RNA sequence: UUAAUUCCGAUAACGAACGAGACUCUGGCAUGCUAACUAGUUACGCGACCCCGGUCGGCGUAACUUCUUAGAGGGACAAGUGGCGUUCAGCCACCCGAGAUUGAGCAAUAACAGGUCUGUGAUGCCCUUAGAUGUCCGGGGCUGCACGCGCGCUACACUGACUGGCUCAGCGUGUGCCUACCCUACGCCGGCAGGCGCGGGUAACCCGUUGAACCCCAUUCGUGAUGGGGAUCGGGGAUUGCAAUUAUUCCCCAUGAACGAGGAAUUCCCAGUAAGUGCGGGUCAUAAGCUUGCGUUGAUUAAGUCCCUGCCCUUUGUACACA
């Protein structure tokens, strides 16, 4: 039971993510940009997985079923409030975004505010703090 | 038992002075100041400006 | 830092010189004598006066008190 | 009466009246 | 038990301080032998009242430091209890005698200080008093446990148990004995 | 500089080292065994609970901070 | 018959004068009287800065105003203690009388 | 060279740049006669003992 | 015999939460496997059956000090909201979790919507509380 | 038998403990719980100090109901260990031998004084220009 | 010698005054006193449960004042014993004892071209005074960013983070004069922030027995910039206001930065003190990383010195006295 079983996966590759097999599953699947601690814990509670295992002890069938629940939010009764992307201003679909998708969403969004030339975009472009934060004595490491 | 009349302000020209007229015993510190020393601070209207008065 | 001021000391010397015959070695009895004979306006001052009275009188017997 | 001020606010109001 | 008072589960009787200098300023036997280190206080009021505070209560008091561990005498006493279990197991004999011996062997007896001819200055070596021997011994073994435990899996109760076993034997391994011999070196250097 | 690469799960020869070396240690704690065998404290505890339950190590007194064991008495 | 007189004052010994007066009154007029219930004192505390301007060393005043309260209960008709309560009214002390 | 035990007989006064020594006359426990003045670090009482690494070198009576 | 106060409460609540789970019919809501217990807490409870523990916790809290409504349950089930870079502050529990636990114990014959507000412990509740107390003490014997 | 009731208290800090001593068989309980269940358990022996020293022979004639309020955890533990000890001394002079009290007092007082005498320390007031009673805010030069 | 120009001594000085001390507020002690249906106790009767008793902040009225409240008095003085001291002033230890220095308020003679004319319908002089430097509305600004300084907060982890469970406070404030604007139990909806219902309280009456944090008991983690850290950022969701863009405040998922304990230097502090830890007041429609108060847990070191830094004396020199 406690011995490293046959075919224990030291390295996993899923959604272009390096998940280490030695990590505990709830903090293992948390590695990718879009999946945090809370979203990792709710979806591993959804998939009928014992969260007491390491991320290498599971089987590829248990990997795909936790990957499907991940990309299928409302399809397994995860409510509107939990999602990291709710009512997109182009799509209008309430569903979570993951690594490369969210990189596209954020980049398009701040470049959209830049191109409509709303101040948020103008503060983004001129390279200052966006949320009315005092810059008279803060933000010097990033700006020499 | 003793009195103190201070008259301060612009006296004998443009730079201000403070003339201090005391006679007898006068205490300054502690609780007995509350019920032995009777005070009165006032302002008077003279042409040069305000003359401040302090009677103890 | 228990140095008695001129108030306590002078009051003690004046009380003994006028009323030697009542005051004694016991602190508590001559606390009550000083209370009656002297109209002293506070309790802590009465205790400090009475305290020094039963130190002066406890040395008058030994001999050469000056003041 | 109907307004019914607290003892704190009443005694301060009595003090300010004199002031 | 109107008989004798164990320190949780440790025997106070037949524990002798062999050194005569740290007999007067170490309070463990017969009268100062209590069940707990954690007592009221009222040692800090006067000068030499610190000397009579149970040496196990002195160990507890000194063990907690660096802001986060301030006013946590309940956490500190549970670490000392657990360490006392571990020094009993690793060694075999009485944990009180382990602590006493470690404190006697960790105490310096000559150390340098800046002296008069105040015209300029001079660094001359002087003797430390039996109370200062206790004070520096307990401080140096407490910072020995702290500095050893900081970022290493070896838990603090086990870190104290190492430092107490080491110093009690007169190791040269213990942080307390290294620092002592360093002070007595600098003393020899300027005497 | 240095990095400490401890195991997450048991090797066969490390499990041999555990079940044979640990019942002669006069002080067995998750900290001691993790240092000697190179294992994570979670597995180190899990093995110590497995070994106590199977009936080899002798527990002294546990706590949420510190869980202490020792060797079984021979005579 | 349970009439209640609440005596409230900033001065204590002026409050105790009026309080000790009304008990003397109730006892000399042969009336059942619950002794003065000393309700906890309230400390109106205001702490100000001492300076009118800004550029003095940071010093604070600590103004206090203590307010004291006794209440004395009586088992009697209204108009007897009305004649008593009308007697010995001081400038300091403040009286409020309820019937039931 | 043997470490010797000595009983502090009396405190004289405090010395050093910032008053961080006790000038005390310390009598040897081994021989009843020999009393030499030494500077003492830490809080020292009258009627305690010292462990001298040398028994010969003496402090200056200031 | 013994009562609820005569045994260690650390073993009592686990015994009573298990006792309720042996029944296993506690009107447990839908969103149990997605919810965070307070907006001062960060993660969902480590354990999966946190509802039966809290039901038994509320139950013995009404036993010891009765007449307690949902607002006193949010007060008693409070902790630090460590505000990140700003200093920590006391924060309340989730009103929904406390209300639904009491409504679960109301539907079951243990508590009662009490006059002067809040919920009492009914004689069947107190009985089951006092009997398991004896079972836990006889177990620790 | 008749009334043999005495109520005696013990303060160490803002906290207070009151012990209702009265004849029966040995039973000592604080807000319902026995003395093995009052928290924290780390301070077990600090509660058992008067029991362990006087023995169960002296206690077994009477039962004590302690009730506590104010202060914190350590405070209330030093309050109750004082309250039961003071209550028994006060009991054993009022209803049995004066030599029996003299025996108890001398044993308790010489182990530790705090079993009878309250520690008179209380939290000192804060003053302006500082975050505590004596510590002051950081003065800046240049 | 003292905390002190505080006293004793010496003595051409003797006797006094202000400041110091005394005084006032508070801290701690009373099984003594006067009193309590707006504080509670011990009994007692009913009522629930476990096996006569145990627990009961479930209920209800005979004794009472220990517990709580605030009034009066009492109490501690270097008084008692022993040493050192010109044997004086007093200091040191030790007993009995609740205390053997609790903390603050007040504060001399005189001075500074110290700060305030943005506190004043205190106020001389000057300026403006109808396209106003007045008074109002409308918008922006005081938040602007290569940079140097000052006061703070969270950190860098295992004595720790996380999730459960268990268990203890003290100060306060509360419906507004104009003033609009209060503190809130309880119940249903909601994941949360809130929302909708009916009440209490102008108060030892209601929030409330203020179920606070730390801490304490047990899981998870395992020396990894890591379940440490929470800056920066996207989206959505609530509340206040006439309006939140330049994010007011709050919620949720997301994003996961430098930081491995900090060079020259340098601040504060000796006992319920440092420090940790939370809680009220002020500001306040919205409202604490500030300040001002309150408990909670509770140490290391010292009973010294003029070495550094300041300040005050006495002797001394002076051609200085706006010094």
């Amino acid at each position: 039971s406690l011995v490293i079983p046959e075919k224990f996966q030291h390295i996993l590759r899923v959604l272009n993510t390096n998940i280490d097999g030695r990590r505990k599953i709830a903090f293992a699947i948390t590695a990718i940009k879009g999946v945090g601690r809370r979203y990792a814990h709710v979806v591993l509670r959804k998939a009928d997985i014992d969260l007491t295992k390491r991320a290498g002890e599971l089987t590829e069938d248990e990997v795909e079923r936790v990957i499907t629940i991940m990309q299928n939010p409302r399809q397994y009764k995860i409510p509107d409030w939990f999602l990291n992307r709710q009512k997109d201003v182009k799509d209008g679909k309430y569903s979570q975004v993951l690594a490369n998708g969210l990189d596209n969403k954020l980049r398009e969004d701040l470049e959209r505010l830049k191109k409509i030339r709303a101040h948020r975009g103008l503060r983004h472009f001129w390279g200052l703090r966006v949320r009315g934060q005092h810059t008279k004595t803060t933000g010097r490491r990033g700006r020499t | 038992k003793g009195c103190e009349v201070v008259v301060s302000g612009k006296l004998r020209g443009q730079r201000a002075k403070s003339m201090k007229f005391v006679d007898g015993l006068m205490i300054h510190s502690g609780d007995p100041v509350n019920y032995y020393v009777d005070t009165a601070v006032r302002h008077v209207l003279l042409r040069q400006g305000v003359l401040g008065i302090k009677v103890k | 830092g228990r140095v008695r001021t001129k108030t306590v000391k002078k009051a003690a010397r004046v009380i003994i010189e006028k009323y030697y015959t009542r005051l004694g070695n016991d602190f508590h009895t001559n606390k009550r004598v000083c209370e009656e004979i002297a109209i002293i306006p506070s309790k802590k001052l009465r205790n400090k006066i009475a305290g020094y009275v039963t130190h002066l009188m406890k040395r008058i017997q030994r001999g050469p008190v000056r003041g | 009466m109907a307004v019914q001020i607290s003892k704190k606010r009443k005694f301060v109001a009595d003090g300010i009246f004199k002031a | 038990t109107p008989d004798i008072k164990l320190f949780g589960k440790w025997s106070t009787d037949d524990v002798q301080i062999n050194d005569i200098s740290l007999q007067d300023y170490i309070a463990v036997k017969e009268k100062y032998a209590k069940y707990l280190p954690h007592s009221a206080g009222r040692y800090a009021a006067k000068r030499f009242r610190k000397a009579q505070c149970p040496i196990v209560e002195r160990l507890t008091n000194s063990m907690m430091m660096h802001g986060r561990n301030n006013g946590k005498k309940l956490m500190t006493v549970r670490i000392v209890k657990h360490a006392f279990e571990i020094i009993h197991l690793l060694t075999g004999e009485n944990p009180l005698q382990v602590l006493v011996n470690a404190i006697i062997n960790s105490g310096p007896r000559e150390d340098s200080t800046r002296i008069g001819r105040a015209g300029t200055v001079r660094r001359q070596a002087v003797d430390v008093s039996p109370l200062r021997r206790v004070n520096q011994a307990i401080w140096l073994l407490c910072t020995g446990a702290r500095e050893a435990a900081f970022r290493n899996i070896k838990t603090i109760a086990e870190c104290l148990a190492d430092e107490l076993i080491n110093a009690a034997k007169g190791s040269s391994n213990s942080y307390a004995i290294k620092k002592k011999d360093e002070l007595e070196r600098v003393a020899k250097s300027n005497r | 500089r240095d990095k400490l690469n401890n195991l997450v799960l048991f090797d066969k020869a490390t499990y041999d080292k555990l079940c044979k070396e640990v019942p002669n240690y006069k002080l067995i704690t998750p900290a001691v065994v993790s240092e000697r065998l190179k294992i994570r404290g979670s597995l180190a505890r899990a093995a110590l609970q497995e070994l106590l339950s199977k009936g080899l190590i002798k527990l002294v007194s546990k706590h949420r901070a510190q869980v202490i064991y020792t060797r079984n008495t021979k005579g | 018959h349970r009439i209640r007189i609440t005596l409230t004052s900033r001065n204590v010994k002026s409050l105790e004068k009026v309080c000790a007066d009304l008990i003397r009154g109730a006892k000399e007029k042969n009336l059942k009287v619950k002794g003065p219930v000393r309700m906890p004192t309230k400390t109106l505390r205001i702490t100000t800065r001492k300076t009118p301007c800004g550029e003095g060393s940071k010093t604070w005043d600590r103004f206090q105003m203590r307010i004291h309260k006794r209440l004395i209960d009586l088992h009697s008709p209204s108009e007897i203690v009305k004649q008593i309560t009308s007697i010995s009214i001081e400038p300091g002390v403040e009286v409020e009388v309820t019937i039931a | 060279q043997p470490i010797k035990l000595a009983r502090v007989t009396k405190v004289l006064g405090r010395t050093g740049s910032q008053g961080q020594c006790t000038q005390v006359r310390v009598e040897f426990m081994d021989d009843t006669s020999r009393s030499i003045i030494r500077n003492v670090k830490g809080p020292v009482r009258e009627g305690d003992v010292l462990t001298l690494l040398e028994s010969e070198r003496e402090a200056r009576r200031l | 015999g013994v009562t609820v106060k005569d045994v260690n409460q650390q073993e009592f609540v686990r015994a009573l939460a298990a006792f309720l789970k042996k029944s296993g019919k506690l009107k447990v809501p839908e969103w149990v496997d997605t919810v965070k217990l307070a907006k001062h807490k960060e993660l969902a409870p480590y354990d999966e059956n946190w509802f039966y523990t809290r039901a038994a916790s509320t139950a013995r809290h009404l036993y010891l000090r009765g007449g307690a409504g949902v607002g006193s349950m949010t007060k008693i089930y409070g902790g630090r909201q460590r505000n990140g870079v700003m200093p920590s502050h006391f924060s309340r529990g989730s009103k929904s979790v406390a209300r639904r636990v009491l409504q679960a114990l109301e539907g079951l014959k243990m508590v009662e919507k009490d006059q002067d507000w809040g919920r009492k412990l009914t004689p069947q509740g107190q009985r089951d509380l006092d009997r398991i107390a004896g079972q836990v003490a006889a177990a620790k014997k | 038998g008749p009334l043999q009731s005495v109520q005696v208290f013990g303060r160490k800090k803002t906290a207070t403990a009151v012990a209702h001593c009265k004849r029966g068989n040995g039973l000592i309980k604080v807000n319902g719980r026995p003395l093995e269940m009052i928290e924290p358990r780390t301070l077990q022996y600090k509660l058992l100090e008067p029991v362990l020293l006087l023995g169960k022979e002296r206690f077994a004639g009477v039962d004590i109901r302690v009730r506590v309020k104010g202060g914190g955890h350590v405070a209330q533990i030093y309050a109750i260990r004082q309250s039961i000890s003071k209550a028994l001394v006060a009991y054993y002079q009022k209803y049995v031998d004066e030599a029996s009290k003299k025996e108890i007092k001398d044993i308790l007082i010489q182990y530790d004084r705090t079993l009878l005498v309250a520690d008179p320390r209380r939290c000192e007031s804060k003053k302006f220009g500082g975050p505590g009673a004596r510590a002051r805010y950081q003065k800046s030069y240049r």
